[PDB]
RNA sequence: GCCCUGAAAAUGGAUGGCGCUCAAGCGUGUUACCUAUACUCUACCGUCAGGGUUGGAUGCCCUGACGAGUAGGCAGG
RNA sequence: AAGCUCGUAUCAGUUUUAUGAGGUAAAGCGAAAACUUUAAAUAUGUAAAAUGAAGAGCUUUUAGUGGGCCAUUUUUGGUAAGCAGAACUGGCGAUGCGGGAUGAACCGAACGUAGAGUUAAGGUGCCGGAAUACACGCUCAUCAGACACCACAAAAGGUGUUAG
RNA sequence: GGAAUACUGCCAGCUGGGACUGAGGACUGCGACGUAAGUCAAGGAUGCUGGCAUAAUGGUUAUAUGCCGCCCGUCUUGAAA
């Protein structure tokens, strides 16, 4: 959907003679809090055998992008499952927010590796501060001084069935 | 009424049954509580030494 | 639509006796009114008895009536039989008593009158005791019909 | 509640909210091809036709029942506005085994007066605050006959979990939007 | 003979709820709450803005 | 991941057809829209049920819920 | 179906509580995995809180019936491969309606006569009601693909293309 | 440092257009507005107006058009043929 980023903090279930559990925190990209909590429980169990009943979510907050209208190069480390084993992937995404980059990554995974939301785990999203630290050329290409490109073959939308002139694809 | 299980849990390799011990104890306890009554009738998580920790795959 | 019980299930209680006796229908009408407008369980008992079939309304003997009246505190009560009162030559002494019944055989009626009582119908019973006060309603033996 | 959350934020504590005690369940599937144990639990919850809703008090036993009927229901945590609209528009009382609309406060007082419920808003209070007489009041309410949602279910296929883009299961606070669409 | 929705018919609303008049007159549906200036703790801000 | 090869005969034929190629194909996301004897509301018919009826009572009044069906059963015509 | 009894009855294809069960090896922590104390419940019993329920128990009676097919699940034994023997639970039989172009076992949903509204499954170029919608990618097949697929040809071959 | 806006939710906030329905038949009820008189959208439609008074509406029938609809009964087996 339209993704949001949630910080989710959970812990073990308190018991007698058991104070101060290990406060496990995670950052989950999900359309809503119900899905975020389910994903948190799933990842917690995968990390360590902590069932949903054996745990408790003590906090969940929505994290907004700090400078939402600044263009940022993001490196995204993920891992996803298939019929073959799990694979680790590094991707570079140029966008103005982490949620936008994560949505782009989910769509790219679906289009390329046929993977889905339940199969992708987002290990880390980080802004790459220096231009020189980028690796993928499909991102490094848009970083040159005085970048300019045309948009050849413009296709205009027609509201009516019939047009009374041949269309031009000029731009 | 007894238990059956080789040394798979048949109620009704044997031992005596304990399937009504709680019921009998509660009957006696409720009688005692009735006699006693007749005679006279969101938590919070703080952070001081624990901080949320980033442990992810 | 996922019904937990049977649809269009008839209750089971009765409204019309199978008999086409006009006088029986009149008695049933009177006691339907009485059991509706009176909260005395006697009227409901009599009304329910008015619907039973012949095999379910066995006769009651004058000996049975006299033995019932032999109870202490029950000598002056009026005995009610929703059914036939039959005679019994095995009793040689009969008390004075008032009996309400659907039908009296000739011998039973003669015995009651000779002992000095009266035989009344169930509508006369309704007039005298609208709630069935000081009544003793009897049922005859059943398993005799085998 | 709001100020307690703010105080926890200011002090650096984490305000853990109270566990929900009331749930609203709507039967989502039809009466064909249901396995016997789930259909028994549905009958016990009084969900006997599709788009039929009831209130359920949350205990361990009811929690396990809800886990059993998960594939065939949508349930969540109802809000005061949702409960108020439900009772005002589709509230019917079970009186002498008959389905009687709640058109006046006298109807409620004659049957729930023993429990101290004098009006429709007292009944709503007894529902929202799961109170001493919640069982009697909830059973007095006839099961709610909801229509299909105006605007659809918002999914192409209903019979997946809400988590996986479907309709069934626990949707928590989204039950309010669904139920108001169905009201 | 006919059920009327209290959410649409104002007469039935008042009949079933005498407090609807006070609610509407005092605008309890648009109650402007008193303000507070509490700020979240610095540890909370850092945890929210940390990875 | 998608694409080609990764064998298949024999009347002319089939993603249902037409046709479709930045699709009208494949993966995925968000909305809108279409329509079942299903759901909601109303009217009406019948069945059943629960209340009332001393002033066609096999009736009359009020209210609620229901309505698939072979063998077979019961009832009214 | 008829009688008798009672209806703060009598229960339930459901959960919970206490008492059992493959102790199968992840408890943790012991005398040096060989010890022998524990734990969320997949999966059945007994007995007592939740939810629901206006009919229940007993005694006499009357009709029709007396095959199976398909699938899920577990289990024991097998083949090149299919599979066979059990037990459970569903579907069908007696069953119309929407959808899958079409149809015994597929997806929805069970049916009094009508009106209005909303939907399910499935769809929205045209046939044909409904976006030649919006968005990000991939693919060009000298008989693509539009599916039964967590199936068979399937082990691989390719100086096709994309992303790792 | 000060705002604004988005998003999500609430209102017993206001207001416009469209469609289907009008069951019931003296009164009785619960309410609303009023110092009262009384009035009201409060236990189900009334008011005003026009044309026609007959094949005009409608029925019946023959056809046409759109969609749908396989030929009945028996008998077998789950079932179909």
């Amino acid at each position: 959907a339209h993704f949001k980023e949630y910080q989710v903090i959970g812990r073990r279930l308190p018991t007698e003679s058991v104070p101060e559990p290990k406060l496990f925190r995670m950052r989950i990209f999900a359309s809503n809090e119900v899905i975020a909590k389910s994903r948190y429980w799933y990842f917690l169990q995968k990390l360590h055998k902590v069932k949903k009943a054996s745990g408790e979510i003590v906090s969940i907050n929505q994290i907004n992008e700090a400078h939402p209208t600044k263009v940022k190069n993001f490196g995204v480390w993920v891992r996803y499952d298939s019929r073959s084993g799990t694979h680790n992937m590094y991707k570079e995404i140029r966008d103005v927010s982490r949620v936008a980059a994560v949505e782009t990554l989910y769509q790219d995974m679906a289009a390329r590796h046929r993977a889905r939301f339940r199969s992708i785990h987002i290990l880390k999203v980080a802004e790459i501060e220096k231009t020189a630290d980028v690796k993928r050329q499909y991102v490094k290409q848009f970083l040159t001084k005085d970048l300019k490109f045309p948009l050849p073959h413009r296709v205009q939308k027609s509201t009516k069935t019939f047009s009374y002139k041949r269309p031009s694809t000029f731009y | 009424i007894v238990d059956i299980k080789a040394n798979q849990g048949k109620t009704g390799h044997i031992k005596h049954s304990k399937c009504r011990q709680e019921f009998l104890e509660r009957v006696k306890a409720n009688a005692a509580k009735r006699a006693e009554a007749k005679a006279q009738g969101s938590r919070i998580v703080s952070t001081e030494g624990n901080v949320p920790q980033t442990l992810a795959p | 639509i996922d019904h937990t019980s049977k649809q269009h299930k008839r209750s089971g209680h009765r409204t019309a006796p199978k008999s086409d006796n006009v006088y029986l229908k009149l008695l049933v009408k009177l006691y339907t009114f009485l059991a509706r407008r009176t909260d005395a369980p006697f009227n409901k008992v009599v009304l329910k008895a008015l619907f039973l079939s012949k095999i379910n309304r066995p006769p009651v003997s004058v000996s049975r009536i006299a033995r019932a009246l032999k109870q202490e505190g029950a000598a002056n009560k009026t005995v009610v039989v929703v059914g036939t009162v039959t005679d019994d030559a095995r009793i040689f002494e009969f008390p004075k008593t008032t009996v309400a019944a659907l039908r009296f055989t000739a011998g039973a009626r003669a015995k009651i009158v000779k002992a000095g009582g009266e035989c009344i119908t169930l509508d006369q019973l309704a007039v005298r005791a609208p709630k069935g006060q000081n009544t003793l309603i009897l049922r005859g033996p059943r398993n005799s019909r085998e | 509640i709001i100020q307690a959350k703010r105080d926890a934020k200011a002090a650096g504590s984490y305000y853990v909210e109270a566990q929900h005690k009331l749930v609203f369940v709507v039967r989502i599937k039809g009466i064909n091809k249901i396995p016997p144990k789930p259909r028994k639990v549905l009958q016990l919850l009084r969900l006997t036709r599709i788009n039929s809703g009831t209130f359920v008090k949350v205990t361990k036993a009811t929690l396990e029942l809800l886990k059993l009927i998960e594939p065939y229901v949508a349930y969540g945590y109802p809000s005061y506005s949702t409960i108020r609209q439900l009772v005002y528009k589709r509230g019917f009382g079970k009186i002498n085994k008959q389905r009687v609309p709640l058109s006046d406060n006298a109807i409620i007082e004659a049957n729930l007066g023993k429990y101290g419920i004098l009006s429709i808003d007292d009944l709503i209070h007894e529902i929202i605050t799961v109170g001493p007489h919640f069982k009697q009041a909830n059973n007095f309410l006839w099961p709610f006959k909801l229509s299909n949602p105006s605007g659809g279910w918002g999914v192409p296929r209903k019979f997946k979990h809400f988590i996986q883009g479907g309709s069934f299961g626990n949707r928590e606070e989204f039950i309010n939007k669904l139920v108001k669409s169905m009201n | 003979v006919l059920k009327k929705n209290p959410l649409k018919n104002k007469q039935v609303l008042l009949r079933l709820n005498p407090y609807a008049k006070v609610f509407a007159a005092e605008k309890l549906g648009s109650k402007k709450a008193e303000k507070t200036g509490t700020k979240p703790a610095a540890v909370f801000t850092e945890t929210l803005k940390h990875d």
